[PDB]
């Protein structure tokens, strides 16, 4: 999930998808596939 | 008659990293304040003491937070839907109070490379775009923006709160 100015912070998978929703375009942001 | 504050922003971007700042203030048509300098260093100095030095040190650092912020949310744009640099963005904001005493109107509108681009709407506290071609920074500068309570409601709040009260402190 993003809060103000989060994105500049590094992807995290922790932090982004288990802690809180992540969205498909934060998760692409985690696999740099 | 109409009191107003307005402030000008305009912000020349090398690149990603580093930012000129040039901008000034008015209370109806007299200069109040300057603000220029680099990201590192950006000078702001009210012309005439119209704030106590406490007071005046307590805006200075509110805008100095406002600029890492803002210059933050540019290089969010760019690392997630890329930029072309060298850019100029400039913003144009205020408060208008009517005479007759209805509520205070306010704008807070971006122009980029000297073309508009998105502008605040209060009522709802929400920005959209001004320019009619669509783009993915266009969309995702718009998703942020709208997406935070810093960047609508509090933004409202400098707009109608704390730049209204500083209008009728100032003037009188
Ligand atoms: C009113 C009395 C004040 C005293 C008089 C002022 C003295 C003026 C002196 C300098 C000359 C003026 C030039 C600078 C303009 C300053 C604007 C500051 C506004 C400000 O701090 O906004 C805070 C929100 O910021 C944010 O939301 C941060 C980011 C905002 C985004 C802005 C839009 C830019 C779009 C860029 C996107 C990417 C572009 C892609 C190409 C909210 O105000 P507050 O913190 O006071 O709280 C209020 C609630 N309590
Ligand atoms: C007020 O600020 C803008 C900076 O973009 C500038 O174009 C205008 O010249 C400034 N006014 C003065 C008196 O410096
Ligand atoms: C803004 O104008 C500069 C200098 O003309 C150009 O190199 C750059 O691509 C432009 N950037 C935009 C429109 O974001
Ligand atoms: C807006 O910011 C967060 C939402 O993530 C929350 O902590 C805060 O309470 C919200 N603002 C208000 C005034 O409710
Ligand atoms: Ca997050
Ligand atoms: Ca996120
Ligand atoms: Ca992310
Ligand atoms: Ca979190
Ligand atoms: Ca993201
Ligand atoms: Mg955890
Ligand atoms: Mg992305």
């Amino acid at each position: 999930a993003n809060s103000f100015l989060e994105e500049l912070r590094h992807s995290s998978l922790e932090r982004e998808c288990i802690e809180e929703i992540c969205d498909f375009e934060e998760a692409k942001e985690i696999f740099q596939n | 008659g109409l009191q107003r504050l307005h402030m000008l922003q305009i912000s020349y971007f090398r690149d990603p990293y580093h930012v000129w700042y040039q901008g000034n203030a008015s209370l109806g048509g007299h200069l109040t304040h300057v603000l220029e300098g680099p990201d590192t260093n950006t000078t702001i100095i009210q012309l005439q003491p119209l704030q106590e030095p406490e007071s005046w040190a307590r805006t200075q650092s509110g805008l100095q937070s406002y600029l890492l912020q803002f210059h933050g949310l540019v290089r969010l744009v760019h690392q997630e839907r890329t930029l072309a640099f060298p850019l100029t963005i400039r913003c144009f904001l205020g408060c208008e109070l009517p005479p007759e005493g209805s509520r205070a109107h306010v704008f807070f509108e971006v122009a980029v490379n000297g073309s508009s681009f998105v502008s605040f709407r209060p009522e709802r506290a929400l920005w959209q775009a001004d320019t009619q071609v669509t783009s993915g920074v266009v969309t995702f500068t718009l998703q942020q923006l709208n997406a935070y309570n810093r960047t609508r409601y509090e933004l409202r709040e400098f707009l109608e709160d704390t730049c209204v009260q500083y209008v009728q402190k100032h003037i009188s």
